């Protein structure tokens, strides 16, 4: 957070650089003296992207194919009235491998 | 001096201030033990880059967890920002040694720093560890008791200015505590 | 004094000093007779009365031809921005006129009057208020993308030069053949659609209706130079905010 | 693999032809900071010099499937897909590819291809390093060059 | 091989649900955009040869990969291209009607990039050709229909990459 | 500005030397071939209207994006200010061919031209392949090997004037690179 | 070494000139100081055969117990391995100076190095002296303030590149302490 | 040691076969180009003393840390030994080009040379440079394209013998790497 109003826009101005150049006067300068910078952030202010672009591929859904059986990554609504639950479990599967509901 | 030093130091904009011959002897008469004091800040700022790169690294040499992934002297923008902040306190000590007062070091460089370092998550014990190295160097450079270098000075004593530069460095550590 | 000679070329003539030789003449006109001798050097000139005459107020002149080219960049540096005053600005022109400091290209954009249509309209007002360190990272990224876009545009020019050498034994071998068409040239023969061209088939440009190996790599050049010019105009307003990140600092 | 993807050579070694790649481990690439080898290879770090980078990476692809067991005290040469000959030399169980000194013996690949790990980067034989980008310099004046050309009366010894 | 309607039955069957009323969201556009897709698939069927002739002349044929040594030199190899580009413009038409790109990876994408690497077909020039083919397809069918047909072109370009 | 004889004076002024006898041997061969130099700038200035229309409209044959909307040679104000600029470059190249020295090209024309063209939005890569069409036109007009127009000269050899005006044209493309 | 910048591909059948989808934005912006950086790595690796012999013999003449019998550099297998570890550290610093980030230094070189040396009985308090000589050696070359070898360069400044390479050498020395 | 005749003996001994007509064509073509090989060794032996001074000094002017104190070309015994092993390596390559098989190169010259150069503390990076400058000379002497000494040979081709001696110097450079 910028609580730095106590450090105002005369921030890293570095007044006491002093160069004597012999026995004479001290010649105090005002040089800002920036770092070995680099200012590391992602998603900068503009696009910087001419053409060259077709990089997007969908996520791997396992052994089925991408985005084919998302019926288990599925979506809601009624389950009907006369559904009654199951005895054995055989816990939840990677999407009944290749064939969909409409095989 | 101060007038034109402050004038481009905190008193105003970014000039410099070139000091000439006839203005120099009025400053040396005004500043007490000025021929020792102008050797005292010359023994610091001629070794400025050597004193920083000890003192930032000697903080890491005693606290090695800062350059661990998750430490604050990881991610090279942050490592360079620690070295700029170590260079700023080394400079602003020497202007207080030149002007003979800790007033210009306090308001420009030191007020609000304690709230700044806790706003960025800077480990504030290690900054006292960093400036104690720079406290240990500047008494050795002024007294010409430096280890691998020795300077050719006019002979005499500079222990009174070496105690005076001891009284500037601990004011930094009293502020960022 | 250095700022006073600067504005007299701008306020009275409406340009910059052409070079250091013309500017150092006016320090000798000031050395002879002072202020009113130096001020009367502009109004009693043949360059004044051939342009402004006796009736027009002076103005900053945007002519075309500019007998030094570096005086165009300097007059946009001097008269830049509609809301900008000359109060408390520093001296600007000794180091451009002695080839010491080059004028940055964003300081010429402030001097030029604004056109409606650009190819790349500027993000001068659309840069977000981020810090000084994030402006430096976003500038060096955009300078690096412009360097890689240059050296694949140069690979496109070597493919155009290789495509012409591929067909040059046959391009000159068909240049002394007798190629007579069946219609299209004289109006006594029925040509149909090809009296000119028919009904929308001329194209957006005219060069897109021409087929060929060298026309097809040329359209690759124009789409590759569009992406380089878009990101070269993005480093201008990243730099310009840098001037105001520092000038106000 | 990253230099292949950037340089476009990776399409070539995608192919089904039986290749014998001599892919150097990145310690070999990390060992490119010779004082010597940095002269002839640092210029490729520039972003316009992809031209020679294909020609230096394509020297590591060998047409054919040369396993180390197939190099029992045999010295056979071959040219790369770059176009210049390379001598594979297997003696005393020390199989060499130019200046390779192969580290890992073989890696079986998809199209009957083999992959050997080498200790350094093989530079092609007649490869000259690209010069650094320079300044186009122009003769300062024209009378210093007419004076630089020998006249016909000079060539016959008529004048000094 | 599922359309937008199949997809909802198909997702909604596997958790035996009936349709959860929101579910129909897509479906309820889908029928709204049913008129747009047929006219989009109408003109693409008419200008199939013209679109492919425009794409190759605008992209691909303007750099080697037409000259000797390039990947498209011999007439068998050139003729394979327009045969090959016909599938991309054709299967993309199927995805535009079905409203679901399942047919592409089912019948086009699988084993495709693994096949071009075998033959040594340049994937870079291939995507550029499809991108240029996507550009001309937005000319014919309009803006939003081009947005629909274009949405499956880059799906091919993404997976083929 | 300088010419070919002012160039050899400022070299001799740098050592405070007189223009002697050995360096007058080369100046007398400059003036002996001075009739070929006037016979060469006359073959450029006579063809100068068709040289900047073969070049600007040959730049468009290699870049159709200039005449696309938004382009640099798109509208009538913009094609007129490019046909203006192509013959300013041909004017200052023919000045330096006449003067024997490229000093009038380097400070009145080429200085500050690159960052002029950034600021207006001019594509600098299209200017380099526009002034390189005029480079090949000029060396066909010096050596009398243009295919559509032949001029009547005396017999001899002007290849040194061809590669002197060729070096004035790759001095342009080094400045807008 | 060749991953430390980005080369652009322009030909067909590449896959990256068309379908690659990215110019490397963090590495297209490191050739923006890249002539200054490539001269700085050229200062080190043209003196690295002298830097490793000076630094290893620097800690022998500052601590003579390492070439004592029973010391860790007495045998010829151990003296060759101590010269090999200095060069390998100096190459991976010269990777990280060239690449501009210390990720390649802390992955291949520094990861599991303190656990190596206390398993081999390598003294860590003497090994950080040998790195810190090379910290003091490398800042003399990049600022060109070395005593007995100077190198020709273009005119300018190279601070915050000597200060960048001082930030890698303590990062080595704190990872092994 | 072996040669080009006894290589196909011990290859035909492995298949327990006689040296028949399908393997004599590898040898009868080798003897038919026997005059070319003897003209190829004579380009090396006639320039053997100036090639080693051409190559070791070219290692020095690329890697100047060898002549710095603490280097490995510092003293006069160390320089003369580096002029010795430039030509001792060149002595065995000229045997191995003459014999037609690299058995003498891999049992006398390279008979633990990597174990020598580690135990001597010779930098192996510079000795790759000293071997490969002799490779770049030998393909210019055999092909007669050296830039400053042409020898009178009957016309034809030596791209096979140039590429054979380029595989013997890489063999040396592979094993001392
Ligand atoms: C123009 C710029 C300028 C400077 C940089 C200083 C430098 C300086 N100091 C002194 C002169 C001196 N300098 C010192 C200082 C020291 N001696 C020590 O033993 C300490 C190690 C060290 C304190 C840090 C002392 C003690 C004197 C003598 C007393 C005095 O003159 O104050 C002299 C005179 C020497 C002589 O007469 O030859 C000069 C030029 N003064 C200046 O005017
Ligand atoms: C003129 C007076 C003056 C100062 C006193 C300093 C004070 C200072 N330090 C930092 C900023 C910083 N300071 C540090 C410093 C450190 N962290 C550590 O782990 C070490 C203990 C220590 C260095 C030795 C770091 C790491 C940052 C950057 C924080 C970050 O970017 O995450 C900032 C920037 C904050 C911001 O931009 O919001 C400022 C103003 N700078 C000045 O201009
Ligand atoms: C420009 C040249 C130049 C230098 C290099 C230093 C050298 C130096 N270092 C210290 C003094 C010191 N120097 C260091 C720096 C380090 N110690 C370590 O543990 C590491 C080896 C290294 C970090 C890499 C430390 C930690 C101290 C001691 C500070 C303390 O008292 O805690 C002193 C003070 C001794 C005295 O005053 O008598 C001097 C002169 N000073 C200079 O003027
Ligand atoms: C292929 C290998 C390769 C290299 C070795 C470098 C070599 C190199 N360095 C610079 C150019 C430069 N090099 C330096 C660097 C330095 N100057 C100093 O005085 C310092 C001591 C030292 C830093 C350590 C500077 C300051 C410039 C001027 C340009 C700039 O500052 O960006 C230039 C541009 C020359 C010019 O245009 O003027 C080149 C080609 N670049 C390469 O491509
Ligand atoms: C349709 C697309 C189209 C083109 C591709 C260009 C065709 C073209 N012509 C020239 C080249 C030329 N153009 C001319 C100009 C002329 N010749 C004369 O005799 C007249 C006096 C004068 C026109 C008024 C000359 C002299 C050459 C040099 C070639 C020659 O004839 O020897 C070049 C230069 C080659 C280079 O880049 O180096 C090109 C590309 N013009 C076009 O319109
Ligand atoms: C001393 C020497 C000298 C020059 C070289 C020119 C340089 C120059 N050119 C233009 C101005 C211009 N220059 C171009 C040029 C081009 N766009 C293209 O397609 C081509 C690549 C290129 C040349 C054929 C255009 C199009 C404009 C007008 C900008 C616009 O209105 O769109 C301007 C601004 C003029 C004004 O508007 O007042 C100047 C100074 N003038 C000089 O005085
Ligand atoms: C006022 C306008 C004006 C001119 C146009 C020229 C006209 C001109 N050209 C030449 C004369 C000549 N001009 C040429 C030049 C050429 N011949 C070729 O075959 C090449 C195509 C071409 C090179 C550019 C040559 C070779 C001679 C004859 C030899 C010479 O004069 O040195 C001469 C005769 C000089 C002499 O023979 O002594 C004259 C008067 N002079 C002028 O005062
Ligand atoms: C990629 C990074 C990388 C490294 C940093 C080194 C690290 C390293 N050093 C040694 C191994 C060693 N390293 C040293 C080095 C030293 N001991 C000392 O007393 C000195 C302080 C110091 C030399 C300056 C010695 C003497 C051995 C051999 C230990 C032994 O065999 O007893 C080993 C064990 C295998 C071997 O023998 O090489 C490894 C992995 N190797 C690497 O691959
Ligand atoms: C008792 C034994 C003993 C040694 C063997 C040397 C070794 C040595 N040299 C330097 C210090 C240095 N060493 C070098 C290195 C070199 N300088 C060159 O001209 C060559 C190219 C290269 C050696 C081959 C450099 C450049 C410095 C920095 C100081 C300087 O500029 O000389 C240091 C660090 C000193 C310090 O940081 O203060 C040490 C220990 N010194 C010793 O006290
Ligand atoms: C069987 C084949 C065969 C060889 C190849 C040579 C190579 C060779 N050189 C040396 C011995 C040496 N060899 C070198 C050579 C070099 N150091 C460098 O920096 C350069 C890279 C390189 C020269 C080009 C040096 C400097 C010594 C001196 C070591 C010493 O005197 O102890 C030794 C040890 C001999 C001894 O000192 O007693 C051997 C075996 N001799 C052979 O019998
Ligand atoms: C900075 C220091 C430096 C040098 C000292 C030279 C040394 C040198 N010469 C050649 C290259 C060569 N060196 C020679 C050697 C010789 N020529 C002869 O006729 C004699 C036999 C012998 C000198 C007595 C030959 C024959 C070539 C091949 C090219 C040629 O000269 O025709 C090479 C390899 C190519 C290269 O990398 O440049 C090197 C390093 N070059 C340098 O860069
Ligand atoms: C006792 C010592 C001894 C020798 C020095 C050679 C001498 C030698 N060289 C060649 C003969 C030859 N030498 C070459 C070789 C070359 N020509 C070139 O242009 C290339 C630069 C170079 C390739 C390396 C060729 C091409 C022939 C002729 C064809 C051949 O003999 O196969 C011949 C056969 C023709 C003749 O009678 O001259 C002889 C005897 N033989 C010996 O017995
Ligand atoms: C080796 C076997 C082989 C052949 C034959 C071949 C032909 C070929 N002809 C082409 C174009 C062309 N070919 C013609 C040809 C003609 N116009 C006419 O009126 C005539 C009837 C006819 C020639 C006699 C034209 C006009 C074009 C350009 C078409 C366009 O620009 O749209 C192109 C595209 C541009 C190019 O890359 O050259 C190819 C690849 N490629 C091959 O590899």
């Amino acid at each position: 957070d910028v609580v730095n109003a106590a450090y105002p826009k005369n921030i890293k101005n570095k007044a006491p650089v002093i160069s004597f150049d012999g026995k004479k006067g001290v010649k105090l300068e005002m040089v800002t003296l920036q770092t070995f910078a680099g200012d590391d952030s992602e998603d900068t202010l503009f696009d910087y992207s001419s053409g060259k672009f077709m990089p997007q591929k969908p996520a791997d859904m396992g052994i089925a194919w991408p985005s084919g059986d998302g019926r288990q990554a599925e979506m809601k609504g009624g389950k009907g009235s006369f559904n009654q639950p199951d005895l054995r479990k055989y816990g939840p599967f990677p999407d009944f491998l290749k064939r969909s509901m409409d095989l | 001096m101060l007038d034109a030093f402050s004038r481009v130091v905190v008193n105003s904009d970014a000039k410099a201030a070139y000091v000439g011959g006839s203005d120099l002897q009025a400053l040396k008469s005004f500043i007490a033990d000025g021929n020792k004091r102008l050797d005292a800040v010359n023994s610091i700022v001629s070794n400025a880059s050597c004193m920083v790169s000890d003192a930032v690294s000697g903080m890491i040499c005693e606290n090695p967890g800062l350059i661990s992934p998750g430490g604050n002297c990881y991610t090279n923008r942050r490592m360079a920002a620690c070295l700029r902040d170590g260079e700023i306190i080394l400079r602003y000590v020497s202007y207080a040694l030149l002007a003979g007062d800790a007033s210009v070091l306090e308001d420009r460089c030191l007020n609000g720093l304690k709230e700044t370092y806790i706003a960025l998550g800077v480990p504030t014990n290690s900054s006292i560890r960093a400036v104690s190295i720079m406290k240990a160097q500047a008494v050795a450079f002024i007294t010409n008791t430096a280890t691998e270098r020795k300077m050719s000075f006019a002979a005499g004593d500079c222990t009174s200015l070496a105690s005076e530069v001891a009284s500037y460095f601990d004011r930094v550590g009293a502020a960022i505590s | 004094q250095f700022r006073f000679i600067e504005l007299n070329f701008k306020h009275f003539m409406g340009r910059a000093p052409l070079d250091m030789a013309e500017m150092s003449k006016h320090y000798e006109i000031f050395a002879a007779g002072g202020y009113d001798a130096e001020v009367d050097s502009y109004f009693d000139s043949e360059e004044y009365l051939d342009v402004f005459g006796l009736d027009t107020v002076p103005y900053m002149r945007f002519r075309g031809t500019y007998a030094p080219n570096s005086t165009f960049n300097l007059q946009c540096r001097l008269q830049g921005g509609w809301a900008r005053s000359d109060k408390k600005l520093p001296m600007m022109s000794m180091l451009p006129l002695n080839n010491k400091a080059a004028i940055m290209p964003h300081q010429i954009v402030d001097g030029l009057p604004v056109i409606p249509n650009s190819e790349h309209p500027s993000q001068k007002y659309n840069v977000p208020k981020v810090s000084r360190e994030k402006l430096q990272r976003e500038l060096l990224i955009a300078q690096g993308k412009a360097n890689a876009l240059q050296i694949e545009l140069d690979a496109a020019y070597t493919s155009l030069a290789s495509s012409r050498a591929f067909l040059a034994p046959f391009a000159a071998m068909a240049a002394d053949m007798d190629i007579r068409p069946l219609y299209g040239k004289n109006p006594q023969v029925f040509a149909g659609q090809f009296l000119g061209v028919g009904a929308g088939q001329w194209g957006k440009t005219g060069a897109d209706t021409v087929r060929g190996r060298s026309r097809r790599v040329a359209a690759d050049i124009g789409v590759k130079e569009f992406q380089l010019e878009r990101v070269k105009q993005l480093v201008v307003d990243l730099q310009r905010a840098l001037a105001l990140e520092d000038a106000e600092a | 693999v990253k230099l292949l993807n950037e340089s476009g050579v990776e399409k070539l070694v995608e192919q089904a032809g039986p290749y014998t790649v001599f892919a150097p481990t990145d310690d070999a690439f990390a060992a490119l900071l010779e004082p010597h080898s940095f002269n002839k290879l640092a210029t490729l770090l520039r972003p316009e010099n992809n031209d020679a980078l294909r020609k230096v990476l394509m020297h590591h692809v060998i047409p054919g499937a040369f396993t180390s067991a197939s190099l029992m005290d045999r010295a056979v040469t071959v040219k790369s897909l770059a176009g210049e000959p390379i001598s594979i030399m297997g003696l005393n169980k020390l199989v060499t590819a130019g200046t390779a000194k192969v580290v890992r013996a073989d890696v079986p690949c998809a199209n009957g291809c083999i992959i050997h790990a080498v200790s350094s980067v093989i530079i092609p034989p007649n490869y000259v390093p690209v010069p650094q980008p320079t300044k186009p310099v122009f003769p300062r004046s024209v009378i210093a060059e007419i004076a630089k050309l020998p006249t016909p009366r000079q060539a016959l010894g008529l004048d000094p | 091989m599922q359309d937008a309607i199949t997809s909802v039955i198909n997702a909604a069957d596997v958790q035996g649900k009936y349709l959860d009323a929101n579910s129909v969201e897509k479906l309820r556009g889908y029928f709204q955009t049913g008129e747009l897709r047929v006219r989009a698939a109408a003109t693409i069927a008419a200008n199939a040869a013209t679109i492919i002739k425009e794409a190759v002349a605008k992209s691909l044929l303007y750099s080697d990969i037409t000259r000797p040594g390039g990947n498209m030199y011999t007439t068998r190899r050139y003729a394979a291209c327009i045969r090959d580009l016909d599938y991309y413009l054709r299967y993309a038409t199927y995805g535009m009607l079905a409203g679901d790109p399942s047919i592409l990876d089912e019948r086009v994408l699988n084993g495709l990039k693994e096949t071009y690497n075998s033959l040594g077909v340049p994937i870079g020039a291939t995507i550029q050709a499809i991108q240029a083919m996507k550009e001309v397809t937005g000319s014919l069918v309009g803006s939003d229909a081009g947005k629909e047909m274009g949405l499956y072109f880059d799906y091919i370009c993404s997976g083929l990459s």
